[PDB]
RNA sequence: GCUUGACUGCGAGCGUGACGGCGCGAGCAGGUGCGAAAGCAGGUCAUAGUGAUCCGGUGGUUCUGAAUGGAAGGGCCAUC
RNA sequence: UGAGCCUUGAUGGAAGUGUGGACGCCAGUCUGCAUGGCUUUAAUGUUUGAUGUUCUAACGUUGACCCGUAAUCCGGGUUGCGGACAGUGUCUGGUGGGUAGUUUGACUGGGGCGGUCU
RNA sequence: GUUUAUUAAAAACACAGCACUGUGCAAACACGAAAGUGGACGUAUACGGUGUGACGCCUGCCCGGUGCCGGAAGGUUAAUU
RNA sequence: UUUUGUAUAAUGGGUCAGCGACUUAUAUUCUGUAGCAAGGUUAACCGAAUAGGGGAGCCGAAGGGAAACCGAGUCUUAACUGGGCGUUAAGUUGCAGGGUAUAGACCCGAAACCCGGUGAUCUAGCCAUGGGCAGGUUGAAGGUUGGGUAACACUAACUGGAGGACCGAACCGACUAAUGUUGAAAAAUUAGCGGAUGACUUGUGGCUGGGGGUGAAAGGCCAAUCAAACCGGGAGAUAGCU
RNA sequence: UAAGGUGAUAUGAACCGUUAUAACCGGCGAUUUCCGAAUGGGGAAACCCAGUGUGUUUCGACACACUAUCAUUAACUGAAUCCAUAGGUUAAUGAGGCGAACCGGGGGAACUGAAACAUCUAAGUACCCCGAGGAAAAGAAAUCAACCGAGAUUCCCCCAG
């Protein structure tokens, strides 16, 4: 649902099998807190994967002038 | 894989590692409170800094440091006579001050814990060799002689 | 006894089917076998022993191949 | 405890008495240690896959305490217990009338049973 | 005692009792995409699900089939490399 | 009307009046007719708008072959023969009509499926808070006392007052028969009947929503509707049937 | 603008007007109870109850006026914990709700057809949800072409059933 750094996700989609189901998929990422600021100290975002490795090559910082800036 | 520890902790590494290293086991823990690391670009190059300039003794230092054989060696004969005495022997004692302080005899002073001499020196009044050892890195010379009185 | 006509390419003209299709076929071309030779042989005395299409598989061919040369893939022929 | 590179070994400081591991076509040699005057393959370094150990630091806490607060919620903090587990997301083998969508032929002296569909 | 309001009141449902089975509590199980809630402000003398249906005397043989419970050494086997 | 066949006792219509069903769009092909002719014709658009302009393009004068390719020929085959298909058939664009195609496609009609809302003022459960039960009966446990036991048990009376206890109005329910059956009534009336301190009965308000609820279980109940409610929508669902 | 005129079902009464502020029409205003986003709190809609300020006050009162919630900023206050934050107050802006269709977007059927039915169709249609405009959307090539070149998006006719 969040993944706040990145977009998200939670987009529908069919899950066929053999041939075909018309059937409905959904609800992905996850989920994880507890980011330590350099600054002051962490308030704990709720990341996933794809966010999570985003705050990496950039910062924790950038990866945060933005939830706040806009 | 790529952080610079600098305060090495049990880590294949000191100072900072600039090869390869673990990942993963700093996000939470080494970087938070530990010893920050992002071996990015940035981050790299201001390490330089800390240790660029520690080298630069080599070719700075070594040099405030490396006269040392040359600011002193065309000195003029130390002329300190140890007391020269005894029916051939000499009363001064020749050990570590007469050695080095055999340069304020004008006004220049030295350290006494410069000196290279295994040996004592035996008490006589000859061409007291005097290899004035500064650093490691340089090495000088000083003589030494005894007159009578 | 000797052999491979259970041949390849075509086919006058017919029979039989709503159609798909099925059957008969002298004669022609290239090469065969058997016979001294006329000649006979395009599987079994004849009539049952069978499965359309699609999707593909295998071999053959410069038919095609999306800028061009190839290639993949498609066609065509043979066959599963 | 496996395997990759490959690092040090056995095939392809000067005699004698001895101890150990090696294998046999077997009658034997190999090989460390005192006194005496490249591959077949083993160990250490390792890289990496396995189980199993313990740790804290992600993560859980429907334990306690402190604030927000004269809240049982929530959040922050301290502390405890658990701990790379649990649990989640993607992928994947099970199971799956719990639910859903359907199929379940015709001929026939009614239909059904039986029989037959070239 | 309950039931087909409006053709069936019964021998049917329920019942107390019995038995099997599951659940160590953030319980099993259920409602719910989740948060959360019920179970229960209970905690195995408790809660759920299944069957039997006071009480009396009892409840025999079969584990081949299917299901469930345990084992999991060996065979077969997914994604993945 | 439907049938082999109907005066048929097979179907439909009490009667009258008004309304009531082969349309429409574009595409394709024939026929008639008109224009022009190996040529016919424009589309959008422009516009001194039904003109005129615009020939992008569509069709035909060439066909054969799977195609490259060849071409009144061409495929076939090694074949130069034969055989297949072609070759001194005028087409094209409007207009009106016959048919077809895509559409609701002559008209009327399902039982149903899907989507979103409205419904627990009936009823089923449950929650909170209030109310009701004339009278008469039986008479458990406990106790007091006498007896009696070393002490109890045991017993006798008296007191006591239990119980999904008894009889029976209210109240709740519905076993039987008659009547009603275009009713007084879309389930009742009359005479009987069962429960009636209980798993009782009732007022008020609240909570569960449709594949969902509730259910001492009958597929019962969820507003005279229930093997999947009502309302609106997809919708002119589909109807080889009448 | 003007001789009439006081809306309609019905006059009638009582009247206003004829010159130029009587009507009547058009523009800008003033007023505009209660409910309704409804916004001071509550509420079975048009009702109920309060706090804090006010004027006239025969100086109890009447009514009036402000006081919802979020977001941005401002200043002031401010926990566990020095700090700092969390939180709190105030104030100025602003939003909130309606709205026919077209438009962008998130979610998304089934009947139906296939003369059955699962692939497939219906159709990304119905519907439901969010958002914005007067149009929206798209838009100045990591486009296409074929060795020649064209030159953003959009809409129309062709290519072609
Ligand atoms: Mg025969
Ligand atoms: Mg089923
Ligand atoms: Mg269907
Ligand atoms: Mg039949
Ligand atoms: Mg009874
Ligand atoms: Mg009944
Ligand atoms: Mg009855
Ligand atoms: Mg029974
Ligand atoms: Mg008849
Ligand atoms: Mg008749
Ligand atoms: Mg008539
Ligand atoms: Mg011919
Ligand atoms: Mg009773
Ligand atoms: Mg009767
Ligand atoms: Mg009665
Ligand atoms: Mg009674
Ligand atoms: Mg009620
Ligand atoms: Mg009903
Ligand atoms: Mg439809
Ligand atoms: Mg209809
Ligand atoms: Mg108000
Ligand atoms: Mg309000
Ligand atoms: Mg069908």
């Amino acid at each position: 649902m969040k993944k706040d750094i990145h977009p998200k996700y939670e987009e529908i989609t069919a899950s066929c099998s053999c041939g075909n189901v018309m059937k409905i998929r959904s609800t992905v990422g996850h989920d994880l807190n507890l980011d330590v600021c350099s600054k002051c100290h962490p308030f704990f975002t709720g990341k996933q994967r794809d966010v999570a490795t985003g705050g990496r090559v950039d910062r924790f910082n950038k990866r945060f002038n933005i939830p706040g800036s806009k | 894989m790529q952080v610079i520890l600098l305060d090495k902790v049990a880590n294949l590494g000191s100072l900072g590692d600039q090869v390869n290293v673990k990942a993963g086991y700093a996000r939470n823990f080494l970087v938070p409170q530990g010893k920050a690391v992002p071996a990015t670009k940035k981050n790299i190059e201001f390490f330089e800094a800390r240790r660029a300039e520690l080298e630069a003794k080599l070719a700075e230092v070594l040099a405030a440091a490396n006269a040392r054989a040359e600011k002193i060696n065309a000195l003029e004969t130390v002329t300190i006579a140890s007391k020269a005495g005894d029916e051939g022997k000499l009363f001064g004692s020749i050990g570590t001050r007469d050695i080095a302080d055999a340069v304020t005899a004008a006004g220049v002073e030295v350290a006494k814990s410069e000196v290279r001499l295994p040996n004592g020196v035996l008490r006589t009044t000859g061409e007291h060799e005097v290899s004035f050892q500064v650093h490691s890195e340089v090495f000088a010379k000083v003589i030494v002689n005894v007159v009578a009185e």
